RNA sequence: AGCCAGGAUGUUGGCUUAGAAGCAGCCAUCAUUUAAAGAAAGCGUAAUAGCUCACUGGUCGAGUCGGCCUGCGCGGAAGA
């Protein structure tokens, strides 16, 4: 498309597709006139040149003779098409070797088989704006692309995988077996599920067993489309795309069929989002009216994940670019009339002591005037290195003096558990921490573990703060695969961020580069990454370690509450 | 086609074979893969270094292989694993900056004079002696 | 172009030329070092 | 500094090593690889001896004025840079062997086997000595 | 002045031990290899590339390069 524009060439585009993507493109067309001399298309099978009519009247064709300005190159790519088509099968090679050209019909069938077997890609030219080449492209659509049955038969599978558990094909007699491939949001009837009937016949209101989601569905209506207008039709048959209305349980990728089970269709794959932000409506009263629209959107779209957050009370969402979330936020404001003003996701700092154990106590008893009974325990604050105990909490007992009551020692660890989860630094769960306990006081009467737990509370909050834990910030393990044009540039951006880096390995089509970056910084990193390499980079962000960094952003929660 | 022109100077020590994991990713494009990830280092470097100072190779061959004129152990790792002392740079002013003896230099020649040469084996001896000594200081033996 | 009244050779490749009574600095490296009047 | 008095010194100081021993050489300035050049002058030392002095202080007229008190035609430094290499051990020693081997193999130029000569007889190498 | 060119394989430096890169922070560390290795100058200096701090022999044959004072000037210097 767009041959009509300045500097537009055809053979250069053909060479581009041949060289870069790795395929083999063959000209089914050659163009008469490059920029504004473009007046029509010459072919290599019909071998006649078509000159379309004037503006918006390109419906006509006016079959005309090939001009001599292009006869030689037309002949060259004609013979090249001829030999490339004869490359399909033997009986097309020798006939040509005998000094005789193949004819339109057999060249067309042979190339069409090449397209079926996915060996070749055919190129047609045109200018959809000057209304030239559209019909001649439809010509190729007809003459070379497989029909539903011309494709190899769909690989259906039973509840167990084999080579051919459910050999299905497009038939009016075959069982109704199709793939629900697209959901859509409709305010009126709730949802609107597209589906492409691979095999069989299904009717309005008829039954269908959701082979994957383990339920039976029904088709309240079956509507084929005019890009929006839902045409009401009775039934849909094999090879005929349609949109089902009202079926509740189904989502994208599911398989809908009769009770005869071509249950397993091969795919359940969709990419992972790369951008994430948080949202908030006009007021925190409408939060369910926001999460509702979010649920509809997350059931409509696979890559877009509504991500309720547990650390904070925000609702963050993940998409695959600044633009995708932008349509989502407006579509939310537009279709679901609740506007959400956005911000960054909160950080996930943490607490743990360096290496040193510090001896500390905390003393307070209760009953001096006849009251209930008390508790008291001595503790020493030993940490482990980040990532030592996979269980974030490890304990070793050393009680020998004032031995706390026999049913109270485990509750002492379980009460320092509360202090761990509390995280007296800024509220954050202390991780890999350990506490060792030595002393206390007791009688052979009913003392109160809660007093030992508060006692242990004072002990924890003093001894930790004075054993000087560390206030860590989330650091993510990053992987980025980008072409060798901007490796240095993307690495430069990363180092300007906080660059901790993993390594380098040359893939077939790029370079394997991993790194370590703070989650406090990776927020909008996706748009910048793609802008630094024209969007030819692949990457995922996942966690590796928590760690410290000199930063005066470390007091936000401390400001909201706590020391 | 030549000697190491993939000079992205970054790797683990000679303990784990040129581990990218400790190399770091500031290296742009060069082609380290499963063809020569563990090709010759773990085969003929067992007398060079295993987990000590090690400048890493960036060498590639001329016939779709990995080959070069290999050399002997690094001098700053031989005259430093035979000296005990791990000094050098960092504390080169008030402390002992590493043990460098004359027999240590002759032995560093004897250990890193396989193909690592200079104007002579004696010139490579002066080489490994500048190695052991210009870390900042020497031992008295 | 900077129009500072005290132009010097701010870099290596910034030279001093005297076009039309005025001393101009023509730098062959960084066009930030184009300063106008002596 | 490449001075006239210090050059009158260094020219005679480089001509004595050929007035007590045998032939020397030079090497121009056109092409030198890193590993090749380093290890190759290295091997020059390791094969001929520690008598490798790549010095270029034999200016095409300074040598013709300081060295040429005998063999006054020594203005053949009208060629490019000079990486000198004499040798004490015999006439046209392993240093001259390095010269002949580096003149055309794995190199740019090694003074094209210009060598030197105390006898400077008719043009013929010394190999009519079977053993 | 213009024309011919050469700066590691000890040295991700012994290195703030993942190097911060054969010439970032950082320490020093000609490290003989010299028409040369500074553990470096502009580009990759967080990476290699081809130009390359530096330096020089080649080329080519009468002047040449910076300062200090100083006579006289120039820009600074835009109104009803």
């Amino acid at each position: 498309n767009k041959m009509d524009r300045m500097g537009a060439n055809f053979l250069k585009v053909v060479n581009q597709i041949k060289t870069r993507l790795g395929a083999n493109p063959v000209p089914l067309q050659l163009a008469i006139g490059a920029e504004e001399h473009f007046t029509g298309v010459v072919d290599l099978v019909k071998m006649k040149a078509i000159n379309w009519n004037d503006a918006d009247q390109g419906v006509t064709f006016e079959y005309e003779d090939i001009p001599a300005d292009m006869v030689e190159l037309a002949n060259e790519w004609h013979q090249n098409l001829i030999e490339s088509a004869a490359e399909a099968s033997e009986e097309l090679m020798e006939k040509y070797l005998g000094g005789e050209e193949l004819t339109e019909a057999e060249i067309k069938g042979a190339l069409r088989q090449r397209v079926l077997n996915n060996e070749i890609i055919l190129v047609t030219c045109g200018s959809a704006f000057k209304n030239k080449g559209v019909q001649a492209m439809l010509d190729a659509v007809i003459d070379y692309l497989p029909s539903p049955v011309d494709v190899p038969a769909i690989n259906g599978i039973l509840d167990d995988g084999k080579d051919t558990p459910a050999e299905r094909h497009a038939s009016d007699d075959e069982p109704f077996s199709a793939l629900a491939f697209k959901i859509a949001t409709d305010p009126f009837v709730g949802n609107l599920t597209f589906f492409r009937v691979y095999s069989g016949v299904v009717n309005s209101g008829d039954t269908v067993l959701n082979s994957v989601k383990a339920a039976r569905e029904r088709f309240g209506r079956i509507v084929q489309m005019h890009a929006n207008k839902r045409e009401e039709i009775k039934e849909v048959r094999a090879g005929d795309i349609a949109a089902a209305i009202g079926l509740k349980d189904v989502t994208t990728g599911d398989t809908l069929c009769d009770p005869d089970a071509p249950i397993i269709l091969e795919r359940m794959e969709f990419p992972e989002p790369v951008i994430s932000i948080a949202v908030e409506p006009k007021t925190k009263a409408d939060q369910e009216k926001m999460g509702l629209a979010l649920g509809r959107l997350a059931k409509e779209d696979p890559s877009f994940r509504v991500w309720t957050d547990e650390e904070s009370n925000q609702t963050i969402i993940a998409g695959m670019g600044e633009l995708h979330l932008d349509i989502i936020v407006d579509r939310m404001k537009r279709e679901f009339n609740v506007e959400a003003n956005v911000g960054k996701p909160q950080v996930a700092y943490r607490e743990t002591i360096r290496q040193k154990v510090t001896d500390v106590e905390g003393k307070h008893a209760k009953q001096s005037g006849g009251r209930g009974q008390y508790g008291h325990v001595v503790i020493d604050m030993y940490p482990l290195e980040p990532g030592s105990n996979p269980k974030g909490y490890e304990f070793i007992n050393d009680i020998k003096g004032g031995v706390i009551p026999g049913e109270y020692i485990p509750a002492v660890d379980k009460g320092i558990q509360e202090q761990l989860k509390a995280g007296p630094l800024a509220g954050y769960p202390v991780v890999d921490m350990g506490i060792r306990l030595h002393f206390g006081s007791y009688h052979d009467v009913d003392s109160s573990e809660l007093a030992f737990k508060l006692a242990a509370s004072i002990a924890f909050k003093e001894g930790f703060k004075k054993a000087k834990p560390v206030l860590l910030e989330p650091i993510m393990k990053v992987e980025v695969e980008t072409p060798e044009e901007n490796t240095g540039d993307v690495i430069g951006d990363l180092s300007r961020r906080r660059g901790m880096l993993k390594g380098q390995e040359s893939e077939v089509t790029g370079v394997k580069i991993h790194a370590e970056v703070p989650l406090s910084e990776m927020f909008g990193y996706a748009t910048q990454l793609r802008s630094l390499t024209k969007g030819r980079a692949s990457y995922t962000m996942e966690f590796l370690k928590y760690d410290e960094a000199p930063s005066n952003v470390a007091q936000a929660v401390i400001e909201a509450r706590g020391k | 086609a030549k000697k190491v022109q993939a000079y992205v100077k970054l790797q683990v020590a000679a303990g784990m074979a040129n581990p990218s994991p400790p190399v770091g990713p500031a290296l742009g494009q060069q082609g380290v893969n499963i063809m020569e990830f563990c090709k010759a280092f773990n085969a003929k470097t067992d007398s060079i270094e295993k987990g000590l100072p090690i400048p890493v190779v960036i060498t590639v061959y001329a016939d779709r292989s990995f080959t070069f004129v290999t050399k002997t152990p690094p001098a700053a790792v031989l005259l430093k694993k035979a000296a005990g002392i791990k000094s050098g740079s960092g504390k080169p002013n008030k402390d002992k900056v590493g043990k460098i003896s004359r027999a240590q230099l002759q032995e560093i020649a004897q250990t890193k004079a396989a193909d690592m040469t200079g104007a002579d084996i004696e010139a490579m001896t002066r080489s490994i002696e500048g190695t052991a000594r210009s870390m900042g200081l020497v031992v008295e033996d | 172009m900077k129009v500072r009244a005290s132009v010097k050779k701010l870099c290596r490749n910034c030279k001093i030329v005297k076009r039309d009574g005025v001393i101009r600095v023509i730098c062959s490296a960084e066009p930030k070092h184009k300063q106008r009047q002596g | 500094m490449a001075l006239n008095l210090q050059d009158k010194q260094a020219i005679v100081a480089e001509v004595s090593e050929v007035a007590k021993g045998a032939l020397s050489a030079v090497v121009a300035d056109s092409r030198g690889v890193t590993v090749d050049k380093m290890t190759e002058l290295r091997k020059a030392g390791r094969e001929a001896g520690v008598y490798m002095r790549v010095v270029r202080n034999t200016l095409l007229r300074r040598a013709v004025e300081g060295t040429p008190f005998e063999c006054l035609k020594d203005a053949f430094v009208g060629p490019t840079l000079i990486a000198y290499s004499m040798e004490h051990p015999g006439a046209a020693a392993r240093l001259f062997k390095e010269f002949a081997k580096a003149n055309a193999k794995f190199e740019v130029k090694a003074a094209a086997f210009e060598g030197e000569l105390i006898p400077a007889s008719q043009i013929d190498r010394l190999a009519t000595l079977p053993t």
